[PDB]
């Protein structure tokens, strides 16, 4: 198995302001192909997740600009440019690499 | 990264013959779909030619018998034989490159080719 | 389906040793049997439940009835001291006995 | 097939809720390309597929319809949002536009 | 694209369930489809994935052969099978797509589009 | 024939491997290949196994959808994917050979040749 750990478990933060969430693998997460098969997700609150970052670094169809994913092998951090009043809501990784697939206890992001 | 960068066109008499040029950067010209799109002064886009990644060729209604599309796969650049020039073919000529279900994704800055 | 063969039995060199293997309907079947001396790849030494491949002794003697597979080894000496497995085919699934250790004194 | 595009003169102030059409004669129901070209500069894909948007574009560009109606819906206007805005047929052999709406920021 | 989850309820402790995903908008032909499952406060857990064309059938160790999954597609829907269901499966089930189609992108990888979600309550 | 066998080594739960069995002899061709596991403190396991011709291909039943054995009679090897490496693989394979062409002559017979095994470890 690959126990995820998230870092921190809460990020209040006031809009306008930048954020920065990790999340370690136990194991090496790295080159299946030559990628990071890590995942961010961002699960609004009342509402279903859908993918923030793929492969660690890249962003799907449609994300906000302000998202950026960063690290490799163990650590990886996600980077959200300025926080706003949209924002607010559990922030999950997957890794990606083997079948069985963990996701983080999840972080909020809200506003204080 | 994608850039596409043309040369070619400029004043020449009716009737007469030229060439264009669009060289590729990043993209393979030869297995991608290339169009050739046209815009006469005071009027919109307007599709000329596209030829496949096979190789097969395919030109406008407007353009067959007149102009013929090119490509060299030593310089990753793609061409257009410009000839029989009639007046209505004052325009500016973008290259694009053609992804069926997905749009003209990448572009050219154009070249004016005027007719006189 | 599953083959049960005793844990481990033992007998004194020179005597005649008697190792089972039961099964549902299992005279209805064909086993094979192995062996396997410790540290060693198994050897087959039993198939057909009658039939003795060649390189063997004729003193590996076995015998299928009924729900019981049987081998019969006359004159144990030392080096039948090794894990027995009785096997059998049913519905295409190779399946193993329990695998009887025999002793020699 | 003929693709027109209405109306051609659009007016708004910044902020205001805008809906160009641009409607399919026959109806094709999958094949459109949003085309906002900045006066004498190079076109750009604004939506694909007529509902999806493309990737680097502003969340405040929306696109709507399917089968013969369609759409282009821009929820916030800026002050940079003029342009003339063109409609494609997608998956074609003539790749036929429409004629080109010119939204000014008024 | 549109992904309703159907079925879902209040089912027997030890009983039987089986959940549809029906899925529109996207081919779903060259696809593959994952199974996650949420417990009230408790996290996204996985539960499933499946090939383009079935016969990939991967399970967690939790759902080992008491779990089953199945498409049509024909219909282009997304089936789950239940058996002997315990007090830990009671959780709001999400059926996801992959992002993609070619190799390399994992069957049980990146999660593009997910549905609403249908709560299924073991409980007596 | 002659037979050796390669690729195990040490993974963590959950890895990839892939084992093989090379021939000497092209005899390989009319031998149904098996694959047989034993347990560091037991005996053995059957794991799977494959026809003369590669087209009658059986796993065990707490084996399928992991692996997956191949074969090619012209380059005289065996190989088993060896996906989802799980906590109870860690054994020592043997490829030992049926004789029989077909699944329907397996019971006429018994695996006679055995290769030297190869150690797999799975531990984390």
């Amino acid at each position: 198995d690959i126990v995820m750990t998230q870092s921190p478990l809460s990020l209040p933060v006031t809009p306008g302001e930048p954020a920065s969430i990790s999340c370690r693998s136990s194991q090496s997460l790295l080159h299946s192909n030559g990628y990071l098969y890590l995942d961010w997700y961002l699960q609004k609150p009342g509402q279903s997740p859908q993918l923030l970052i793929y492969l660690g670094s890249n962003r799907a169809s449609g994300v906000p600009d302000r998202f950026s994913g960063s690290g490799s092998g163990t650590d990886f951090t996600l980077k959200i440019s300025r926080v706003e009043a949209e924002d607010v809501g559990v922030y999950y990784c997957m890794q990606a690499l083997q079948t069985p697939g963990t996701f983080g206890q999840g972080t909020r992001l809200e506003i204080k | 990264e994608v850039q596409l960068v043309e040369s070619g066109g400029g004043l020449i008499q009716p009737g007469g013959s030229l060439r264009l040029s669009c060289a590729a950067s990043g993209i393979i010209v030869s297995s991608n779909y290339m169009t050739w799109v046209r815009q006469a002064p005071g009027k919109g886009l307007e599709w000329v030619s596209v030829i496949y990644s096979g190789g097969s060729t395919f030109y406008a209604d407007s353009v067959k018998g007149r102009f013929t599309i090119s490509r060299d796969k030593s310089k990753n650049t793609l061409y257009l034989q410009m000839s029989s020039l009639r007046a209505e073919d004052t325009a500016v000529y973008y290259c694009a490159r053609d992804l069926g279900p997905y749009g003209m994704d990448v572009w050219g800055q154009g070249t004016t080719v005027t007719v006189s | 389906y599953e083959l049960t063969q005793p844990p481990s039995v033992s007998v004194s060199p020179g005597q005649t040793a008697t190792i089972t293997c039961s099964g549902d309907k299992l005279g209805d079947k064909y086993a094979c049997w192995y062996q396997q001396r410790p540290g060693q790849s198994p050897v087959l030494v039993i198939y057909q439940d009658s039939k003795r491949p060649s390189g063997i002794p004729e003193r590996f003697s076995g015998s299928n009835s009924g729900n019981t597979a049987t081998l019969t080894i006359g004159g144990t000496q030392a080096m039948d001291e090794a894990a027995y497995f009785c096997q059998a085919w049913d519905s295409n699934t190779g399946v193993f006995g329990g695998g009887t250790k025999l002793t020699v004194l | 097939i003929q693709l027109t595009q209405s109306p051609s003169f659009l007016s708004a102030s910044v902020g205001d809720r805008v809906t160009i059409t641009c409607r399919a004669s026959q109806g094709i129901s999958s094949d459109l390309a949003w085309y906002q070209q900045k006066p004498g500069k190079a076109p750009n894909l604004l939506i694909y597929a007529a509902s999806t948007l493309q990737s680097g574009v502003p969340s405040r560009f929306s696109g709507s319809g399917s089968g013969t109606d369609f759409t282009l819906t821009i929820s916030s206007l800026q002050p940079e949002d003029f342009a003339t805005y063109y409609c494609q047929q997608l998956n074609s052999d003539l790749y036929t536009f429409g004629q080109g709406t010119k939204l000014e920021i008024k | 694209v549109q992904l309703l989850e159907s079925g879902g309820g209040v089912v027997q402790p030890g009983g039987s369930l089986r959940l549809s995903c029906a899925a529109s908008g996207f081919a779903f032909t060259t696809y593959a489809m994952n199974w996650v499952r949420q417990a009230p406060g408790r996290g996204l857990e996985w539960v499933s994935a499946i090939s383009d064309g079935g016969g990939s059938a991967y399970y967690a160790d939790s759902v080992k052969g008491r779990f089953t999954i199945s498409r049509d597609n024909s219909k282009n829907t997304l089936y789950l099978q239940m058996n002997s269901l315990r007090a830990e499966d009671t959780a709001v089930y999400y059926c996801a797509k992959t992002r993609g189609r070619g190799l390399y992108d994992y069957v049980w990888g990146s999660k593009d589009y997910w549905g609403q979600g249908t709560l299924v309550t073991v409980s007596s | 024939v002659q037979l050796v066998e390669s690729g195990g080594g040490l993974v963590k739960p959950g890895g990839s491997l892939r084992l093989s069995c090379a021939a000497s002899e092209f005899t390989f061709s009319s031998y149904s290949m098996n694959w047989v596991r034993q347990a560091p403190g037991k005996g053995l396991e059957w794991v799977s196994s494959i026809s003369s011709s590669g087209s009658q291909i059986y796993y065990a039943d707490s084996v399928k959808g992991r692996f997956t054995i191949s074969r090619d009679n012209a380059k005289k090897s065996l190989y088993l994917q060896m996906n989802s490496l799980r906590v109870e693989d860690t054994a020592v394979y043997y490829c030992a050979t049926n004789g029989g062409a077909h699944s329907s002559t397996w019971s006429f017979y018994g695996m006679d040749v055995w290769g030297q095994g190869t150690t797999v470890t799975v531990s984390s």
